């Protein structure tokens, strides 16, 4: 049986929102210590992986693992169904066709239960380690999306670069090229907006603008995001939650 | 409130550990670490998480975290 | 001759976004106390009902009865041409082919003066008494266009289900379905948002939700609704003006 | 060697919005004194015609004229990339293919460099000399802004008509006509707002309602607007800058 | 400024009208329809426009009107 | 911070240019131009720049400039 209350009804919203632009059909697996969902796209070439722990929950309960197939646009739909104020609790038995969305407000006046048919998802193959990388860089999710949004309108294509002291963006197309270079630097005023980056090797990667398009979607979820990039794996775009994070990795292209 | 951190320096193949107070210059932990390579300390550049780092600034002014790194490297303006 | 000016200029535009959404093409028969309209929409299970008493008026003058025949999708252009502050006059003689706008600012520095070609509108047959109902509701209008709105996208159905101190909203559908359940409640301090219920029989009706979304438009008119039903003749919604109101008849489905 | 720096990064996105919607392709030309820009909509019956002097710059430098063909399309894209607190220099070299726009914050951790490719943008005939005008009103471009977008509802054709104390705006079309009528006026305590108009002629002239609509674009630009009109000559739209301006000149329609 | 306020009392096939203050408890109002009737004042549940009421409770704590309805029904937690 | 505005009053095929203080009512400058056509000051209507104007006001109540223009037109309430 699962029953999971929301410490706050947005933060599922929030969560999907995240992702729903990168896959639509995925398998949430329930287990006694928080809830986990893996999908790739269509291509192949990007990996979601999403791990909400218990810790972000005011009540969680699950006594056997349960697979809830979800459509993210039917999920997005019902999610839209939630005042702000109310509570988001997502009840199903063992075996189940059904997830419940129940929001509620505290004077339990205004009782809305959403049952939403789950579907059967093949989620097969999703292999996941992640050698250790060449290089981790950190700075704010808004910057990175803002340098995606910019360089994408001059190509399909976004080089990132590193060298020592160094993250260049590059993007390159008909009607002209976009370099925006950043350094790191420590504001210990506001330190939320430092860069800050690790290089064990200097790496340089292309990737398909309209990925990282879908992925600077996670700025919702936080503040910062980890990106880890290796010349021989795919790269990590990481956002944390309280207790979990969202997890992007997408296959570099091929230097042609 | 935790008043001390540890810090680790780098060169490469030889790393030093050091504690020491979130509100003390890095400058005597510079030279120590300068001293057991023999090199001068005006001869080695000394980076944190890319940032270029001058023995005048303290942990906290870096924001810096237990276990933290400073790579030390050779001279240049580049480099 | 009919002469009226509005207390608020920006009540009239309010008023026709109440139902231009609804039906396109209405009479609005002016007399000597007051402007009224009806119109049934194409498929013939909505009539709309406008009331506007002489109280909404700073000044008002209908010598003999007068017929104005608009198309709403015209008269919603003209009412965009109205600042705020400013003061409108509706003006027609006796028979007339037009109706002039007049849009006045303070000063009079700015006169602007629309002039609209009226229509000739077949507005025959409709018949209007009000059974007694079964129940009778009310609750704030932004609540009801919120569970309308939410239930919509589950179902082209929404039920209206009512019991002793109950009310339940049900939509089911491809997806899933939902059920908002609401319960009447006083809260002494913001007397505004309560819900009061008078029940002599229960009922249970379905209507169709594209129907509903056009009725909940009422919203911009005033903080509550009225809800009228009965087993056996159409649901009333109604929401008040100072000094008059808008209705909306609306035919339930029936149970198949 | 063209070097430009903008006084604020956000003033060319301005000029360059003030009139993208009339043409698409202009050259740009870069003399010692300043930029000047024309160009002939397809239908040439509207002329914009840009002047940023030197003053505009917090720092200018122009060895020698250059040409700089530019789809303001791509233009406008490259534009979006600048964060409001941002510096924005042009820089070119002699003969060059290529425009770079340098964006830059005073910490100078993130240096956006955009090189955009020139294009071969044929400038000939510009014919440019304004006899006297039979009228010259000025008013605040908001309102005419405002006059514009109602009157255009109503017809394809606004005529502006000038007599000893009045301007009148009048668009006569299908589904009725409108007037707007205008007064100079002054007033001490709020001098922005004020209207006034030198008569030298009355004048009546008609223009084309999609020109127009493109024309009070030049709004974000100043405001106030100038209106320089004559029976014999194509009118004048003037938005100015502090050190320039942008005007419009536009071919009045015949009196059939 | 209106203190008093009419209130009907009903319970399908009987009906008493009251006068009382808008600030005066429903208690004597219940337990006289109560009486009345011959009932235990907890035999009956009183809702007021689909609201479950308590004899603690006073006209403007419901924010009840002149003419309002007080309906008188059997026991249940129903129902 | 300039206290006098030099201003021009027309009716066509004559013009008298004069200065006064922005602070001074237009009345004595009307009849001064009045005068010399040989014509009532109530005879004549008075624009600035399409507006009205009356003895009473100054050029700072009409935010004037230097070198603004008042026209002298004959009377009528159209006109």
């Amino acid at each position: 049986m699962l029953e999971a209350k929301f410490e706050e009804a947005s933060l599922f919203k929030r969560i999907i929102d995240g992702f729903k632009d990168c896959v639509q059909l995925v398998n949430f697996q329930c287990k006694e210590d928080g809830i986990i969902a893996q999908a790739v796209d269509d291509s192949r070439v990007l990996l979601v992986s999403l791990e909400i722990g218990v810790e972000a929950f005011q009540e969680y309960r699950c006594d056997h693992p349960v697979t809830l197939g979800m459509d993210l646009t039917s999920l997005s739909k019902i999610l839209r169904c939630g005042n702000n104020t109310d509570t988001l609790t997502l009840i199903a038995d063992n075996t189940p066709d059904s997830i419940i969305l129940l929001f509620e407000d505290t004077k339990k006046d205004r009782i809305a239960e959403y049952s939403l048919k789950l579907m059967d998802i093949d989620a097969d193959f999703l292999g996941i380690e992640e050698l250790q990388y060449d290089s981790t860089l950190s700075l704010p999710s808004s910057e990175f999306s803002k340098i995606v949004r910019d360089l994408s309108q001059l190509s399909d294509s976004i080089n990132i670069m590193i060298t020592k002291e160094t993250i260049k963006f590059v993007a390159d197309g008909d009607i002209g090229s976009g370099s925006v270079i950043i350094k790191p630097f420590v504001d210990m005023e506001h330190p939320e907006t430092s860069i800050k980056l690790e290089m064990d090797q200097p790496v340089d990667l292309t990737f398909g603008a309209k990925y990282l398009l879908d992925i600077i979607k996670g700025s919702s979820l936080s503040d910062r995001v980890g990106i880890r990039l290796s010349s021989e794996a795919p790269a990590l775009f990481q956002f944390d939650l309280k207790s979990g994070f969202l997890q992007f990795f997408l296959a570099p292209k091929f230097n042609d | 409130p935790e008043t001390h951190i540890n810090l680790k320096v780098s060169d490469g193949s030889s790393e030093i550990f050091f504690k020491i107070k979130k509100t003390t210059p890095l400058r005597r932990l510079m030279e120590a670490f300068a001293k057991r390579q023999g090199k001068e300390m005006d001869s080695l550049r000394f980076l944190y998480d890319g940032i270029r780092i001058q023995a005048d600034q303290t942990p906290e002014d870096l924001d810096m975290e237990d276990n933290d790194i400073i790579e030390a490297h050779r001279e240049q303006i580049g480099g």
